[PDB]
């Protein structure tokens, strides 16, 4: 495949410049290295892509708009060609994933560029011969239960109404009673997302406030309606396309972080989901390289949502944020270790004894 | 200290209880009066694994019955050990199902679940600690699947860490003692695979082959088969109850046998078993047992292992022994038939030992195995299904009480996917 | 004067104690209950030696030990069996839950609610110990509590007490045999947690003693106890220096020094040469030369580790009985003359020695037979690395296919811990692969 997991880095901060957190990550460009103040042991990690965004003037700079144009063309291509596409994000507090996905009002992130270029190509191609009808949904996962984020809550406690996941034989996984809305301006989805992020839950762990205890899924359906018949007005088909984005938590060592009660349950569920996702992605690259093999789809709930949006003619990717703080090193290392199994070379052997090239 | 609960539904579960508690009472030394008549000072040291206390130094099981039709529970009350149970724990109703799943999951099971919890919580909170829950049920019946599956769903929604074991029954290939075994058992297998740590899939016909060919009994009844299922359920927990040179529990078995969470459909076995007038010509030694176990004539599925492979096994021994012999035999077995076992797992077995065997034996062993021969049980089930759903044969019954075709399709999809997971590993799997 | 706290953990630890204390009581001539009828025969002195056993004004004694298993099926024997009224009633047996043959329960969910009590009792034992609290942990890999709980306890004691002698007579899996299927995952992380905090950690393998059971003492149907007694005689062959008078006495502070060149390579092996039967106790001299020859042979080693594939970083010895240091020197020089052995250039000395006059003592109806002298050996080699190098090939497949995993994180563990541990072990292999080269420049 071309799943093409990629990595980015946070230039430190002015606050971190006050403390002068010693640089740990060295970069040669294409490869990535790392050190440790013991200064004996060493690691070295490879990836398809490297966004060395720390330095401002170094060659091969990693710009936000450059991050967009790196991965945006396959999205619009694989969509307008009719197929579906997802995007996974991974990282934690200190890596500033929000800075990457959403950016700021002035500093444009990823989502806004995507939706705005989408609207651009929409209004550009909006002939009389075509209609583009796009709709939205936003939900979260919590202790392995689904909850709708978009719901305007009623007068009640916060019994976040648990929907369920069911299966059509035709298109497969979906949810009953999943609320949807419509998109005709970037500002509308901005407001929807701004409110949806509010109900997604965090908690003041030993680290800080906004350590999410849930996985946040964003889904867009696009309806492409161009089909027109020579005999008369008959739309013989209306193409559907699924675009997906998701933001996830870290990995949350409960060993050092001795937090008990209900936070442990949340962390355990999150870790199980992350495990299943890594296994799924391993099976993906194993399957698009010449070996038919099962997929452990049905283990989690999230993955059970995506068995069509992450298989067959579905080209997706993962992005990994980090920060080179000395007080983050383990977490930093852990992040990279979650992803590298998607490497193309995992020591595949060679065998060939078929010999009937005759006639 | 550790404690265990038992649930029963349908005719099979009640009738299996009437033999299992009738066996455990003689193992720990209890009588139909709920009273003690044993000899040691040991059988009463860990009896609290199952049983509660009393007033006149009697003892009581923490057993529960579910069944909707009283026409079976009465057979207990007019039974040998049918007046020890707390009569409140004989939860029942009326209006039997009709061998229907929908009438036991949706209409009345969904009605009666609260009344059953009214006893379940009472017995569960009395325990100082907890280890897990049991079930003893079957598929092809009514209440024995629907009400019990609903129970398991709710209970796991409550207790995400405690264990739930279901020593169930699955139907046979050749004879179908009930017509619509496939639909009911399929719905159960859907609502079980995600809501269970381990289930001990057991089949009728292997027991028949045993009682006809091996023990050379002439004419057995269902009692004489539940008399083996009970010993199967009993040698498992002997580690937990009685001491040993290497202890165990339910957790170590379920964890050292369920690598992947869905892949938890097991295959049992028992050793020693011989004809009444033929155990003169043998020896009660580990080699005889390990040779008699892995053969395809002591399991309980009638499902060909040599047609497949084993992911892992577990063997819980009972007696004065020498663990060196166990280890050497196990290494020899892994060495000889090594193709039958897996490449991508280096060692494929653990052990568990007790120094206290049953009342009349010197050496025993219970076998557990996570295999792939459970395939054909399920390919066959799905085939008998898709031969019926292809034309909506018996469907309108299950729908008229408020189902849809969508659920049936979901169950089929999940079964086929688990089947393909099992088929992932059956081939050579080399380089 | 000088004492040694002894903790035993897991069923392995508890059974090993059930052997070891039954040895120690017979050595000093001590009843089960705690009195000294041997002293009633003698009538005075320090013979009820305070290195292990504390004493009271009423006359009763008690060892300075504890044990914990998290499985009350085991020790409730010891609360009721023959040796019941000896030990301190504080044995922490909060075995509400078992350790599931997993390292997550032993170190985080079931690793709590006890460890505070354990350290509290270690304090309540130490403040009357008027010498070193040289710690002994008799734990095991594979087994549940003795991995995780031990990893927690030793790392905590490193912060509490620190500059002391902490030893682990751990138990290692045989490369083929097991009573488990996830034994490596429960064996590898305790190495990552011991490599910084424990000072020295001896090792054994059950398969090696199982092979001993038939070649030498002519038995083929052993229990576990018949190995626990070998372990007990090993520990006696160590402790008998501090315990009784001797010619060349050795303290536990010596073993940590003369066999730990580098901090991380502190994983030696152990042997006991005369393992011979009452019949075969006759028919032969048991002179010192042949004994010390058996103290380097491959068979009688307590581990499947062929040292001829590696080299010797160091070797220590502890002798017993009627012994002559000139005979010892002759044996040592005889052993240094062989081309079948390759000591490294940076350990030309090789040998440390220590002697105690009092030989071992027979135990009724057991296996071994009374003799006039005995020997124990310890050794830090470079061949054991291969055994560790086996586990990576017994690890990596499973962690690659991600088998037997989800039952860990269900109790709070992260997966990255594996990899961050894995390469650590890999680095350790390099150290055992690095020093074994006779450097020139
Ligand atoms: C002289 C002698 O050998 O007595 C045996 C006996 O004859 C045989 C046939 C027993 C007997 O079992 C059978 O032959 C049998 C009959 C019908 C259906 C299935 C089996 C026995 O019932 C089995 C029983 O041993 C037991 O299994 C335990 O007592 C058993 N408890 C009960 O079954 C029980 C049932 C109702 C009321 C009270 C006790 C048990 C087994 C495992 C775990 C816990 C308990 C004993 C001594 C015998 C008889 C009685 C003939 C054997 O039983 C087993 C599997 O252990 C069959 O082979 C063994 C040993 C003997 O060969
Ligand atoms: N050499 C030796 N090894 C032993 C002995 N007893 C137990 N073991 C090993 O210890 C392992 C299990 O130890 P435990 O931790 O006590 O297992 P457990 O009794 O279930 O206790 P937990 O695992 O902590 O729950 C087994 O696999 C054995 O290989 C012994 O007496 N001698
Ligand atoms: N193996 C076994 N199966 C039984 C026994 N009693 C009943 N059954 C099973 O029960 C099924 C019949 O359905 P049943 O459970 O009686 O329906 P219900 O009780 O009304 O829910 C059959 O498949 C039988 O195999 C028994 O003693 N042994
Ligand atoms: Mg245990």
């Amino acid at each position: 495949s071309q799943v093409t997991v990629a990595v980015r880095v946070r230039p430190f901060s002015k606050r971190e410049k006050t403390e002068k957190a010693s640089q740990v990550v060295f970069t040669n460009g294409e490869e990535i290295t790392v050190e440790h103040p013991d200064m004996k042991q060493v690691y070295s990690f490879i990836y398809d892509v490297s966004f060395w965004s720390f330095d401002e003037c170094h060659p091969g700079y990693a710009s936000q708009t450059t991050v967009y144009e790196t991965l945006a063309a396959p999205l619009l291509d694989r969509a307008f060609e009719g197929y579906n596409t997802c995007l996974f994000a991974y990282g934690q507090t200190g890596s500033g994933k929000s800075y990457t996905m959403m950016g700021l009002n002035e500093e444009p992130g990823i989502i806004p560029r995507f939706c705005e270029d989408l609207f651009a190509q929409i209004a550009k191609k909006q002939t009389s011969e075509v209609s583009y009808h796009l709709e939205m949904s936003f939900f979260e996962v919590y202790n392995e239960k689904i909850h709708d984020l978009l719901v305007c809550k009623g007068e009640n406690g916060q019994r976040k109404q648990p929907l369920r996941a069911r299966e059509h034989p035709v298109s497969g996984p979906y949810v009953e009673g999943l609320s949807m809305n419509v998109v005709s301006s970037y500002s509308d989805i901005q407001s929807w997302l701004e409110l949806g992020n509010k109900q997604r839950a965090t908690a003041a762990t030993g680290m800080n406030d906004k350590s999410s205890r849930s996985h946040s899924v964003f889904t867009l359906v696009m309806t492409q309606t161009k089909t027109e018949v020579v005999e008369g007005e008959e739309h013989d088909h209306r193409i559907t396309s699924r675009i997906n984005l998701v933001d996830l938590a870290g990995s949350e060592r409960c060993s050092t972080a001795h937090s008990s009660g209900q936070r442990l349950k949340e962390g355990v569920s999150i870790n199980k989901s992350l495990l299943t996702l890594g296994k799924v992605i391993s099976a993906l690259s194993e399957q698009a390289n010449g070996k038919r093999v099962f997929i452990p789809y049905r283990e989690s709930t999230l993955t059970w949502l995506l068995k069509e949006s992450l298989g067959g003619n579905s080209k997706t990717a993962m992005i990994a944020t980090v920060s080179p703080a000395a007080s983050n090193i383990e977490e930093t290392l852990s992040t990279l270790r979650y992803a590298t199994q998607a490497r193309l070379i995992v020591n595949i052997a060679k065998v060939n004894e078929d010999m009937n090239a005759k006639l | 200290m550790r404690e265990i609960v038992h649930i029963q539904a349908g005719q099979c579960g009640n009738q299996i209880g009437a033999k299992f508690w009738e066996v455990i009472s003689d193992e720990h030394g209890i009588d139909p009066t709920g009273s003690y008549h044993g000899d040691s000072d040991l059988q009463l040291e860990r009896i609290n694994v199952y049983y509660n206390e009393a007033t006149g130094n009697k003892y009581v099981p923490r057993a529960i019955l579910v069944d909707l039709e009283p026409g079976t529970m009465d057979s207990v009350r007019s039974g040998p050990f049918g007046q020890i149970f707390r009569p409140d724990n004989f939860v029942f109703g009326q209006s039997g199902a009709g061998n229907n799943w929908a009438k036991g999951h949706y209409t009345e099971g969904a009605e009666l679940v609260d009344s059953v919890l009214d006893v379940v919580r009472k017995e569960s909170e009395s325990c100082d600690c907890l280890q897990g829950f049991q079930l003893t049920h079957s598929l092809g019946g009514g209440t024995g699947s629907g009400m019990g599956t609903l129970l398991i769903s709710k209970i796991r929604e409550e207790y995400p860490d405690r264990i739930m074991n279901t020593f169930s029954v699955m139907p046979s290939p050749k004879v179908s003692d009930t017509v619509v075994e496939p639909y009911n058992a399929t719905l159960s297998v859907h609502q079980l695979v995600e809501n269970t740590d381990e289930t001990y899939c057991i089949d009728n016909e292997a027991l028949y082959d045993i009682c006809f060919r091996t023990l050379k009994l002439t004419t057995p009844t269902y009692g004489d088969l539940n008399h083996l299922v009970s010993a199967t359920m009993s040698g498992v927990t002997t580690c937990l109850r009685f001491p040993g040179q290497l202890n165990a529990d339910l957790r170590k078995l379920a964890v050292n046998m369920v690598p992947f969470p869905r892949l938890h459909f097991f295959m049992p076995g028992f050793a020693p078993l011989t004809s009444r007038g033929s155990q003169q010509y043998r020896a009660l030694t580990v080699p005889e047992l390990t040779q008699q176990m892995f053969d395809s004539k002591n399991m309980m599925a009638a499902c060909d292992p040599r047609h497949g492979r084993y992911l892992t096994v577990a063997a819980i021994f009972r007696g004065r022994m020498s663990m060196k012999e166990v280890d050497e035999q196990m290494l020899n077995v892994q060495n000889k038939n090594s193709s039958y076992f897996v490449e991508w797992i280096p060692n494929n077995v653990k052990t568990a030992v007790c120094d206290i065997p049953p009342r009349g034996l010197k050496m025993s062993a219970t076998f557990i195995g996570n295999s792939t021969a459970i395939q054909e049980l399920f390919k066959r089930i799905s085939e008998q299904f898709t031969a019926m759903f292809r034309r909506k044969a018996f469907l309108h019954w299950y729908t008229g009480e408020g189902m849809d075709e969508m659920e049936f399709t979901e169950a089929e999809s999940n079964m086929n996917d688990l089947v393909s997971e099992y088929q992932q590993y059956q081939d050579a799997t080399a380089d | 004067m000088r004492e040694c706290i002894s903790i035993h953990v897991g069923q392995a630890g508890v059974q090993i104690g059930n052997a070891c204390w039954e040895l120690y009581c017979l050595e000093h001539g001590i009843q089960p209950d705690g009195q000294m009828p041997s002293d009633k025969t003698i009538g005075g002195g320090d013979d009820s030696f305070n290195t292990f056993f504390s004493e009271t004004g009423a006359g009763k004694h008690v060892p300075r030990a504890v044990f914990v298993d998290l499985e009350p099926t085991v020790i409730d024997e010891v609360r009721t069996g023959t040796y019941r009224q000896l030990f301190h009633p504080e044995q922490l047996i909060t075995g509400k839950e078992d350790a599931a043959n997993n390292y997550a329960r032993g170190h985080y969910t079931i690793g709590k609610e006890i460890i505070d009590l354990v350290l509290d009792r270690i304090r309540k034992l130490a403040d009357q110990c008027t010498g070193l609290q040289g710690f002994l942990v008799f734990h095991s890999f594979g087994g549940g509590t003795g991995s995780g709980f031990t990893s927690l306890l030793m790392e905590r004691l490193s912060v509490d007490y620190g500059k002391k002698s902490k030893l682990e007579f751990s138990i290692y899996p045989a490369p083929q045999v097991s009573t488990a299927v996830v034994e490596p995952y429960n064996s590898i992380l305790t190495t990552h947690t011991t490599l910084e905090h424990s000072d020295c950690a001896f090792m054994v393998d059950n398969e090696a003693i199982y092979d001993i059971c038939r070649r030498n003492l002519d038995i083929e149907r052993p229990t576990y106890t018949n190995l626990n007694r070998l372990i007990s005689q090993i520990v006696s062959s160590i402790t008998a220096s501090l315990r009784f008078d001797g010619a060349l006495n050795v303290d536990l502070t010596e073993f940590q020094t003369n066999l730990v060149p580098y901090p991380r390579i502190h994983f030696p092996l152990a042997t006991y040469a005369p393992v011979i039967s009452a019949e075969k106790a006759y028919h032969e001299q048991l002179s010192v030369a042949e004994i010390t020859n058996a103290c380097f042979e491959p068979a009688n080693q307590m581990v499947k580790c062929d040292p001829r594939h590696g080299k010797y970083m160091a070797c220590c010895l502890l002798y017993r009985g009627d012994v002559v240091p000139k005979d010892v020197n002759a044996a040592i020089a005889t052993i240094k003359t062989k081309r079948s052995i390759q000591f490294v250039d940076w350990c030309p000395t090789g040998f440390k020695v220590g002697i105690n006059y009092q030989p071992p003592t027979v135990v009724p109806g057991g296996d071994l037979a009374k003799v006039q002298r005995a020997v124990c050996m310890l050794s830090n080699t470079t061949a054991i690395a291969e055994a560790w190098a086996r586990l990576d090939h017994k690890f990596d497949l499973m962690y690659a296919k991600r088998a037997f995993v989800h039952w860990y994180v269900g109790e709070g563990m992260e997966e990255g811990e594996f990899s961050e541990a894995r390469e650590d072990m890999a680095a350790l292999e390099k150290d055992y692969e690095e020093v074994g080269v006779d450097s020139v420049e």
